[PDB]
């Protein structure tokens, strides 16, 4: 009867614990195309995600996605720091899936941004809605991460956003 | 148990202590943050008035009535925060406490009457 | 190609540039890497009104971080004297006893902090060079010359309120160091504690310990010791023609002259009226500077507001010695 | 025993530690944060709150070539009280020109 | 019950400005520039007087 | 080291309206090999117009102590998650580049590969 082992409804399949309100509309306002952290904010962020089990860990800011006339990180590169925070962690989850707001036409290329890409475990675009986060939806990340990697690492990536995205949207406001 | 005279009921979850809450730019930090998700599914209009009436109630020394079917209505409850140097919407430019740094969306921002009730 | 970190600019719809972004390696060209004589070159502190229980003063040339430290140790790390324990003796006031008890702890208290010291064990006795007692005495009675009128100050007036002109000040050991109004008592001596009915008494001895701000707020310096960035308003139009009185009602009223000219920027309360113009909107681009901000002191009457500043850093620099030490024990 | 470092692994990495400072908060972790990011060899500072019922941050430094992840921190702290002299000089400057000039 | 004397958010000392109040109120001032009188700034602070209700005079009367 | 080069007209700022304050995405058209890309581009740092002629180079590596590749001047670092007249999609984090066509100059790319761009007016 523990949490770790019924993360999913026996009903469908679907995950019942998953993020709620805030997480949801924490991630997706990160993960959205427009945000651009410098590592004044990426480190903050970030270093959010180290308390309780996970201190022990050298966690790995990934290089940033624009370098020449100003460096900054973009949102997306730190959600992905949820997905694989340390360097030495086994984490390589993958995911591609439609959205809300879907495009209708094309694939991942379209302006509206809703289709997710993750490749080992690294946001490559779109953003998360709750049908890629929250409870009820199959391609979940936390669905994803449960059966291809364990049910620790889904139950460590999901109490990991409870601690990053409120301290993003605390400052976002 | 506080609700917020609109049912939108909620156990006080958190108590922080004041440095590290949003003060805005004239020093008023609140007092009860409320989340602004009890709004959109419950769909307390009222809720959002009560900010704007009260916030132009207490800075002209006046009592709005939000009556029902009548009262005071919003576009003059705003043309009076505008004459005090506010937003004429209520959303408030504030700087969080926390970080210090000044957020990055506007904050709605007024007195509105919190009863406690008797959990 | 032109680099504003150094404005946050306030869009319509959201505040655009706002965290610091000015570290080592992070704009090209820049080298940003802490530079002391530098930030001891650019830096000044500029006070603006400084009466009795207040201050306006500046502080140009610090990030938002540690100005956001001397907001919060103003608010609550600089310690003062207030009254905690209140032994309450016969006490038939119709206010409850607690709520008195409570109500005594939020008046401030004129004895400064610093020339005392903090309450070490429980030691509900006291030992005068920790404490500092207050005596409440109150009862009262009709006045003899009472008129027939039913005008509380005329009838049943002896002490129908308690100010905390009633409180009195018990020195508890030599205290010979402070003068006669060296405590007076409560900051405020109009302060109203309670009222009463002609025989009802309040009969209690206070005292008051040296306490931090967070511990409770009554121990608190300063109602508010907020900051704000001072705003900068830059025309990008030339604004002329009768668009000048129409933008001089848009913003505050000081704030402009009349051709369109910003006169002075600093008195600029973020109405954000432009927006709502549709015309002007266009016009003109308003921003606050990030490294010169407006403090904004207001003492509650403890402490001279140009002391508790100069408190403020002073603990802030006590902060850090404290662990400047801890990594020379290691 | 306010400070204390913690040890990123059991052999021992001098290129990551995690400072709790007990009793604190953001009032100096934001402002040691920023007074330490400014190092030119620190890539990753960042600090954290374990929970609002205790009191404690958790910074975390993590430098570039082989930092002892406690000479930034030492240097955090050195750069932060020579701020702090200075701003209190120039501050006390100040409040007494400002005074002699009203009378 | 009684004027708290402190502001709830901000914490001005307010419960000095009751009688001080009333006595202006007394006079041909209007509701919102007798709180201007008394420097009330900001709003907060002026809810502490503008929206309290003084029982302590009226519960005085049934406790003899 | 370079992956692929050429010189490039963007010819539609936004095509289907702007949707971001700060990344607009561009549509262009090489010069001579016919390469379309669809590029964002952090605006706010580096604004683009309508009918602009830039450099856009894709290197592999940059080769401040190793003197980086760095005459460019809008570097960004991402990388190839998929090859669909070859598609050759890049990411950088969340900001696409579906540089196609003409699969004989595309032959450096691969798949799970680190890339950066070097943009720069003319
Ligand atoms: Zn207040």
């Amino acid at each position: 009867m523990g949490t770790k082992a019924n993360l999913v409804t026996p009903r469908n399949g679907e995950p019942l614990i998953a993020a709620i309100q805030d997480f949801l509309t924490g991630a997706y306002l990160l993960t959205l195309k427009d945000t651009f952290f410098d590592r004044a904010k990426a480190c903050q962020i970030i270093a959010s995600i180290l308390v309780g089990k996970d201190e022990k860990i050298k966690v790995r800011l990934p290089p940033p996605t624009i370098l020449k006339p100003v460096t900054l990180w973009t949102g997306k590169q730190i959600f992905s720091v949820i997905l694989r925070p340390s360097d030495d962690n086994p984490v390589r989850a993958n995911l591609r899936t439609k959205g809300k707001q879907y495009c209708g036409k094309g694939e991942d290329l379209c302006a509206n941004d809703s289709y997710v890409t993750i490749q080992n475990s690294e946001l490559m675009s779109g953003s998360m809605d709750k049908g890629t986060l929250g409870s009820g939806s199959k391609n979940n990340i936390f669905y994803i991460l449960l059966r291809d990697w364990g049910q620790n690492e889904a139950a460590d990536a999901m109490s990991r956003l409870a601690r990053l995205a409120p301290v993003y949207l605390s400052n976002r406001g | 148990k506080f609700s917020s005279r609109h049912g939108q009921k909620g156990v006080c979850g958190l108590i922080v202590p004041q440095e590290d809450m949003p003060f805005c730019d004239s020093g008023i930090c609140p007092d009860i943050i409320m989340n602004p998700h009890g709004f959109p599914s419950r769909m307390t209009v009222g809720k959002l008035i009560e900010l704007l009436a009260g916030k132009a109630g207490v800075l002209d020394g006046r009592f709005h009535y939000g009556t029902a079917f009548g009262g005071s209505k919003v576009k003059d409850v705003c043309e009076d925060l505008v004459r005090h140097g506010y937003n004429y919407l209520g959303k408030d430019y504030v700087t969080s406490g926390i970080t210090g740094e000044p957020l990055e969306a506007y904050i709605y921002f007024g007195p509105v009457y919190y009863q406690k009730l008797k959990h | 190609v032109e680099e504003m970190r150094s404005r946050v600019v306030l869009g319509e719809f959201g505040v655009r540039n706002v965290h610091t972004t000015d570290f080592p390696g992070n704009y090209s060209g820049y080298d940003d890497a802490w530079d002391q004589d530098r930030f001891e070159k650019n830096f000044r502190v500029d006070v603006v009104h400084m009466d009795e229980n207040s201050l306006e003063f500046d502080m140009v040339g610090i990030d938002a971080a540690i100005a956001n430290a001397f907001r919060r140790i103003l608010l609550a790390e600089v310690p003062t004297m207030a009254v905690e324990k209140v032994l309450v003796y016969n006490n038939t006031s119709i206010v409850q006893d607690e709520i008195l008890a409570h109500r005594l702890g939020l008046i401030p208290i004129h004895a400064d902090p610093r020339l005392f010291e903090y309450r070490n064990q429980g030691d509900e006795e006291g030992t005068e060079i920790d404490t500092l007692q207050f005596r409440l005495q109150v009862r009262c009675t009709r006045n003899p010359h009472a008129a027939k009128d039913s005008s509380d100050p005329n009838e049943l007036y002896v002490n129908h309120k308690v100010y905390t002109r009633h409180m009195t000040w018990i020195p508890l050991g030599n205290q010979a160091d402070l003068f006669p109004e060296g405590t007076i008592r409560p900051v405020h001596d109009d302060i109203l504690i309670a009222q009463l009915r002609p025989g009802q008494e309040i009969d209690l001895l206070m005292h008051c310990v040296k306490g931090i701000g967070k511990d409770h707020a009554k121990f608190s310096p300063v109602a508010t010791a907020s900051y704000r960035l001072l705003p900068d308003i830059t025309l990008l139009e030339p604004v002329e023609g009768e668009a000048a009185e129409e933008l001089s009602r848009c913003f505050s009223p000081g704030v402009i002259e009349v051709v369109a000219r910003v006169a002075n920027p600093r008195l600029d309360t973020f109405s954000r009226e432009i927006f709502r113009n549709e015309k002007l909107k266009k016009v003109v681009r308003l921003a606050r500077v990030r490294d010169h901000y407006i403090f904004s002191v207001e003492s509650t009457g403890v402490l001279p507001p140009d002391v508790l500043v100069s408190e403020a850093i002073k603990v802030l620099m006590g902060k850090c010695r404290r662990f400047l030490d801890e990594l020379d024990a290691v | 025993k306010t400070a204390l470092e913690m040890v990123q692994a059991a052999g021992t990495d001098r290129h990551c530690v995690t400072f709790v400072l007990h009793e604190e908060d953001h009032t100096l972790g934001n402002s040691l944060r920023y007074m330490i990011m400014k190092n030119p060899e620190v890539e990753f500072c960042g600090y954290t709150t374990t929970h609002p019922s205790e009191s404690k941050i958790n910074l975390r430094i993590q430098t570039r070539g082989t930092l002892p992840a406690v000479e930034p921190f030492q240097r955090g702290l050195n750069e932060l009280m020579n701020v702090c002299q200075h701003v209190l000089d120039k501050f006390e400057a100040s409040i007494k020109d400002y005074k002699d000039q009203k009378a | 019950m009684i004027i708290p004397v402190r502001c709830f958010t901000c914490g001005k000392i307010v419960g000095n400005k009751w009688e001080a109040y009333l006595g202006l109120l007394q006079a041909e001032y209007t509701e919102g520039d007798a709180l201007d009188a008394l420097g009330l700034k900001r709003y907060c602070c002026r809810r502490m007087l503008l929206a309290h209700v003084d029982l302590i005079e009226k519960l005085l009367n049934y406790a003899p | 080291g370079i992956l692929f080069e050429d010189i490039f007209d963007v010819k539609d700022i936004d095509p289907e309206g702007k949707k971001f304050d700060r990344v607009s995405r561009l549509h262009c058209e090489s010069e001579s090999f016919k390469m379309d890309l669809i590029l964002d581009v952090n605006i706010q740092i580096y604004p683009v117009d309508l009918g602009d002629k830039f450099r856009l180079v894709i290197a592999s590596t940059l080769y401040d102590r190793p003197s980086r590749a760095d005459q460019f001047e809008y570097v960004m670092y991402g990388k190839v998650y998929r090859i669909e007249r070859l598609s050759a999609y890049v990411s950088y984090g969340g900001l696409l580049m579906r540089l196609q066509g003409d699969a004989n100059n595309l032959h450096g790319f691969e798949v799970d590969s680190r890339v950066y761009l070097l943009m720069k007016k003319l």
